[PDB]
DNA sequence: TCGAGAATCCCGGTGCCGAGGCCGCTCAATTGGTCGTAGACAGCTCTAGCACCGCTTAAACGCACGTACGCGCTGTCCCCCGCGTTTTAACCGCCAAGGGGATTACTCCCTAGTCTCCAGGCACGTGTCAGATATATACATCCGA
DNA sequence: TCGGATGTATATATCTGACACGTGCCTGGAGACTAGGGAGTAATCCCCTTGGCGGTTAAAACGCGGGGGACAGCGCGTACGTGCGTTTAAGCGGTGCTAGAGCTGTCTACGACCAATTGAGCGGCCTCGGCACCGGGATTCTCGA
């Protein structure tokens, strides 16, 4: 018979693992297709730095995983363990971005 | 459509980061439309500095300070 | 005795122009005076930074529009625009 | 002999005052020197947001059958509009008040 | 009798407190208050009159905000009493504490 | 002192901010609240009174001190 | 005869530069005229801040066996403390992740 | 070609001071300058204002340690104010 | 409470590229005088902040009852997690072209600083009308039979 | 569904004090002039950004099975809302004293500015050891009988 861990155990081994690492963890050309897609509507025939994209994808993560540390807590408070987009929104509107 | 580079996996892992043990399938979907509506916020600061400037290229400073008018000072770039 | 100064006397001027027949407090008129001295210190601000990073010495009516384009959200910012140009060519032309 | 006065907003034609302007970005350390279309600018813009805030705060004062203006009428003009409320989120107005809002699983079956 | 069912005379509060706008503390005890918290900086202080009253507004505004965030935190929990673990994640989340 | 803000006052601040039912042990919370709040403008309002060399604090110096912390109050001069 | 050079550094008893200071305080617009002494008094407080940090972040650095010091380091030292997390509450480290912490509801029975 | 300037060399000899047998990388040594670079900036403008309130035109000590006061948190403000009093202090007697 | 399995930890060896030290040199910081104003100190005038006493009444306090809301326990089902197989595109290395960022001269128009002169805006005093306040309806909303 | 009870909106009359407006005056803004350097434009150089091509392989996408977590429902009990009777202290008015804020006049020390002079800090080279990677074995945590 074939080894199978129960639900829960691999996913507390990958938050042990990501929460001691610093790399990054988005694709990069996908995320500089993506702003220079958004760049153009504000103008045409632009040219970007190397760093500049680095900046714009390291502020970006660092944005979301405390978006998550926050919907956690209101996940927590509502008697779960699974996070939805209404405890998304509830975090984003106490932050005061709504 | 390169909101779809931004994939399901790369999500869970930054969810994995913020300390998440269960994600619904709907959040996904949320997730693409916020960081949508704060890249535009910042990147629109950074082409109206480049544009005083008078260049035809973005750099790392007019990032920096996009980020430092927002209230998200960064450290390490300049 | 030295003696204060104030945008009271603008303020009803101008209040008289879109509404002929109204009147006002001493507390709405002093919430006047606050709004318009804060709004003026962020645009100044932010014109002297401006300034400052491209290494000039100078603020202008450029850095003045820059600074209006980066702090005044949405149609407010294309309204208040035109009418800096428009003053602004006026003055020139007398 | 020397021509009559004429003042730079009456030239601009406004009704801010840009001496005063000018005295005051040059006084406020700012910057080294001080051009000479900066204060009509700045002098603009003020007038038109000042505009803005009074008609709206006059309007909500007619509404409710008066002929002064409080700091009532000018905090329901702020709140009510999107883009002043998104210019004015971080400040409170005195002898203001709030909106009436009450949430719908509140009320009564 | 004619006694109110529970919740009614609640309601009428609401919408009679949300349409005035004057304070709703007493002002010599907030001025003792004032006073009392302030003698430990520094002794033999005097206050001028519109100093107690910027703080009182500014105290009620805040306390005003809090409120409205602990009762959405309480209707996220499908509650409508408010408790104090309430308020902990208000502050929590808005960056206090 | 603080025993001075009482619960009258306490339920009506409530009924303004929008709620409906309030459990026993708010107050106590409140009081601690509220006494943070108060600790941390008067103390920069103090340093700003003694800077300039006087023994008196001013409306100038508490609007000051509201405006560091993020508190902008009109109405009281500026 | 000129008497030899000494730097104001040498004179004050400190690491970080005076008259680089001086310079920067006089050619930023922030007042009309500058003190003698405030060039000297604010690079005392600068050397006092950044000797904390780097004491914390060796320290961080010798945890782990390691001889340089790396921003992840950096982050540690800047994060387990208290006064200096409340300094830098709204700043955002390149390379430094964050701190381990998981939710007691969330571990195994 | 222009050639810049940072405080690369005074962290440095810092470094050596309370941990004489460690180094330091690239990008540590750039964020060590953004840090020195965003606390001086603070301090001044904090100054600047506070200067502005008294109806001045200098900055000085008593302004810089005022601006430490009100920035600081704590125990760091405490020694931070007697390092600069003891510098000031020995610059003064020579 | 024990065995089998999968994952993580420890350790010895190789190899390379980045931290760390040295050299020339040029530009910014130091030293020595001179000058004019900003700020420090004393003296005086008068605002306003503090302390007290009597009284009227509106708010706070305390108690009793009951109803509705919070919270625990059960059962169902469907959705999300773990794992194997196939497919796709990210990543690295290397070539090639040219758009544009950056620096150096040259020249001129705009802004700072003075001096004279006058009108705009501030302090102050005065009269009347908008709004606050009391009383009497009239009407809308809740509650139990 | 409806009558009884209670709370709230509306109208009329009457007072009162704050707003809107003259009036005198004084200082700050405008008109006219001069001088010097900040910035606008043209030319040149070389760096760094963009585009293409191929190979390897790690990550992404898809399908299947099952277990546990989300959610609806029911029941019990006690905590908070509402109303009434007694007590306490805030708000208002008026007196009275002096501490300290605010302004003015003198005078002197300190910061700005300019001209010689020299050494500290930056850019450009080299070079060796701290760390990154690989492979092998040891120990630990999880899961089912």
């Amino acid at each position: 018979k074939p080894h199978r861990y129960r639900p829960g155990t691999v996913a507390l081994r990958e938050i042990r693992r990501y929460q001691k690492s610093t790399e990054l963890l988005i694709r990069k050309l996908p995320f500089q297709r993506l702003v220079r897609e958004i760049a153009q509507d504000f103008k045409t025939d632009l040219r970007f730095q190397s760093s500049a994209v680095m900046a714009l994808q390291e502020a970006s993560e660092a944005y979301l995983v405390g978006l998550f540390e926050d919907t956690n807590l209101c996940a927590i408070h509502a008697k779960r363990v699974t996070i939805m987009p209404k405890d998304i929104q509830l975090a984003r509107r106490i932050r005061g971005e709504r | 459509d390169n909101i779809q580079g931004i994939t399901k996996p790369a999500i869970r892992r930054l969810a994995r980061r913020g300390g998440v043990k269960r994600i619904s399938g709907l959040i996904y979907e949320e997730t693409r439309g916020v960081l949508k509506v704060f890249l535009e916020n910042v990147i629109r600061d950074a082409v109206t500095y480049t544009e005083h400037a008078k260049r035809k290229t973005v750099t790392a400073m007019d990032v920096v300070y996009a980020l430092k008018r927002q209230g998200r000072t960064l450290y390490g770039f300049g | 005795r030295s003696r204060k100064e104030s945008y009271s006397v603008y303020v009803y001027k101008v209040l008289k122009q879109v509404h002929p027949d109204t009147g006002i407090s001493s507390k709405a008129m002093g919430i006047m005076n606050s709004f318009v001295n804060d709004i003026f210190e962020r645009i100044a601000g932010e014109a002297s930074r401006l300034a400052h990073y491209n290494k000039r010495s100078t603020i202008t009516s450029r850095e003045i529009q820059t600074a209006v384009r980066l702090l005044l959200p949405g149609e407010l910012a294309k309204h208040a625009v035109s009418e800096g140009t428009k003053a602004v060519t006026k003055y020139t032309s007398s | 002999a020397r021509a009559k006065a004429k003042t730079r907003s009456s030239r601009a034609g406004l009704q801010f005052p840009v001496g005063r302007v000018h005295r005051l970005l040059r006084k406020g350390n700012y910057a080294e020197r001080v051009g000479a279309g900066a204060p009509v600018y700045l002098a603009a813009v003020l007038e038109y947001l000042t505009a803005e805030i009074l008609e709206l705060a006059g309007n909500a004062a007619r509404d409710n059958k008066k002929t002064r203006i409080i700091p009532r009428h000018l905090q329901l003009a702020i709140r009510n509009d999107e883009e002043l409320n998104k210019l004015l989120g971080k400040v409170t107005i005195a002898q203001g008040g709030v909106l009436p809002n009450i949430q719908a699983v509140l009320l009564p079956k």
